[PDB]
């Protein structure tokens, strides 16, 4: 079990990690978070009690490094850090979970729900997506643009998830214009799969870290990008049957797990009408169609 | 984006653009089998690609043949539609190439702009002008051409004849355009119409016959009559 250090708690904020979420008082006595299961991806995130404009927050892995927080009143922001100094960074927070400052990572034993949401996702391609590679975290947050919002503007600061475009040269083979955009299979397994993502589990990872950046910091563009890969493959007629079924367990979890008051501007009504109702694999998600149709009726 | 009455004029500039109507591609009869059960027989269709400016019109003749042991016929008519006009595109100049194709139905957007993804500056727009292009195969010579065809055919006509010598491509079109509202109303009263006087013919390299000038007001006249009438006859008033 890891812990994330605070120096000080200076602003009303509140904080998540992972699915769970505490309120800390202006200047209250909190110095952390411990109990951090290792072996996952985790998030740390933000909401100040002053601006709740700009949610943001930092994807971690402890087994890569010593990470702590500490408040930066010129930018405004609670920033996320590596210590070099290990032995330093034991004997600080040793100190802490004596003076029981800190809160407690508050997973029960039967909950798989934080593995079921991150199965696929490594901090290897967070990176990737996230490009600021002095650190061995990645700072995500409300506001920020992905590569194809922006080309249709600071480089620096976009979400570099793979662009799909289902009108695209790259999707469409000269000479099978009908059969490639009525059945996206090409694209999804020659262009996509075999060619850019090598593996189904680098999709799959891909698409969980676009939905969890939608949930937590309401990010746009991470939400047209959760759709648009649900999408490409509901509309291939051919789709390996192992990736089918473990598509409905990650979407399962997915939908199980979102805030029943945000379905109204995270969920597309098109896209989902389209993939349980119309598509080739309308017939293939059983546990995913049967949690929508009870908990989102409505949008369907 | 679409087009309307607003940006009508817009047709008459030049740049060049072009109309495509899909609505007589896939033509089929309806009709009885032995065993009383429904099926269709596919006819010749066509393609109604028009130059509204100068009156060209390319006239893609579709042979049954294209049909045959094809499924969903009616999605795969876009398609073909789509194919045809890319192709067409790409056999034309550069300097001849649209700038702008406007589909008469919004269900060819889609097949028309992947077909012309390799002409990423040639807009593929929809317009909300009910235009009654249907009608196309009641001009007599091109449901003909049509007919008679035993293969895949591509056949040049103005659909003009000469009027541009004497008027404008605005108002051209609508001549055009009210020719057309008015076979499509009534068919047989509006060519009736057209050629109740014998002395005035159609020349062999024309469509519609040599009105002159004041014919021309005459009929124009009594088809604005037949699509009101009908108008009348229809919802009676
Ligand atoms: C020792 O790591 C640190 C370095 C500077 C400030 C605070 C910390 C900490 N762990 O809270």
């Amino acid at each position: 079990m890891n812990t994330v250090p605070f120096t000080s708690a200076p602003i009303e904020v509140t904080i998540g990690i992972d699915q769970y979420s505490f309120n800390v008082k202006e200047n209250q006595p909190f110095h952390g978070i411990k109990d951090i299961p290792i072996g996952h991806v985790h998030v740390i995130h933000f909401q100040h009690a002053d601006n709740s404009s700009m949610r943001y927050g930092y994807w971690f892995d402890c087994r890569m490094g010593n990470f702590y927080i500490q408040y930066d009143p010129k930018d405004g922001l609670y920033k996320m850090m590596e210590e070099r100094d290990g032995a330093k960074f034991e004997n600080i927070v040793h100190n802490f979970k004596e003076r029981q400052m800190m809160v407690s990572y508050p997973k029960i034993d039967e909950d798989d729900t934080w593995y079921n949401l991150t199965e696929f996702v490594q901090m290897d391609k967070i990176r990737k997506i996230v490009r600021k590679d002095e650190n061995q975290f990645s700072y995500v947050d409300s506001s920020m643009t992905t590569v194809q919002e922006n080309e249709l503007s600071d480089p620096a600061h976009s979400l570099n998830y793979t662009v799909i475009n289902f009108k695209s040269r790259e999707a469409i083979r000269p000479g099978h214009e009908m059969e490639d955009f009525l059945d996206k299979s090409y694209y999804l397994n020659t262009v996509m799969l075999q060619g850019i993502f090598k593996n189904s589990s680098n999709y799959f990872g891909e698409l969980q870290f676009a939905f969890l950046n939608a949930m937590f910091f309401g990010n746009y563009g991470s939400s047209l990008q959760w759709h648009a890969m649900i999408e490409l493959i509901c509309s291939s007629a051919t789709v390996p049957k192992h990736m089918l079924d473990k598509l409905d367990e990650i979407l399962y979890y997915q939908i199980k797990t979102l805030p029943e008051q945000y379905s109204d501007i995270l969920l597309n009504e098109r896209v989902w009408n389209i993939c349980l109702y119309s598509s080739f694999q309308k017939n293939s998600l059983h546990n995913t169609e049967k949690i929508m149709e009870n908990k989102y009726p409505e949008l369907l | 984006g679409a087009m309307n009455s607003s940006n009508y004029a817009e047709l008459f500039n030049n740049d060049i653009k072009l109309f495509v109507d899909d609505t007589n591609v896939y033509r089929v009869t309806v009709h009885k089998t032995f065993e009383g059960n429904v099926a269709t027989k596919a006819i010749n269709g066509c393609i109604f690609t028009l130059n509204p400016k100068t009156g060209h019109l390319f006239l893609k003749i579709i042979h049954t043949s294209v049909w045959a042991g094809q499924k969903r016929l009616s999605q795969l008519a876009k398609w073909k539609t789509a194919e045809e006009v890319s192709a067409l595109v790409r056999s034309l100049p550069k300097e001849e190439q649209p700038k702008q194709i406007i589909v008469t139905r919004k269900a060819m957007l889609d097949p028309l702009e992947v077909h012309m993804l390799d002409f990423p500056n040639i807009a593929i727009r929809p317009t909300e002008l009910r235009l009654p292009f249907s009608a196309a195969m009641s001009i007599d010579k091109l449901s003909d051409v049509v007919m008679k065809a035993t293969e895949p055919q591509m056949v040049l006509f103005n659909i003009y004849d000469d009027w541009l010598d004497r008027i404008s491509s605005y108002t051209a079109f609508s001549r055009l355009t009210l020719l057309l509202r008015a076979l499509k109303t009534n068919e047989e009263s509006a060519k009736m119409i057209l050629l109740s006087d014998p002395t005035i013919t159609i020349k062999s390299y024309h469509l519609w016959p040599s009105f002159t000038d004041e014919q021309w007001i005459t009929i124009e006249s009594q088809m604005r009559d037949l699509i009101l009438t009908e108008y009348g006859r229809k919802y009676n008033v």
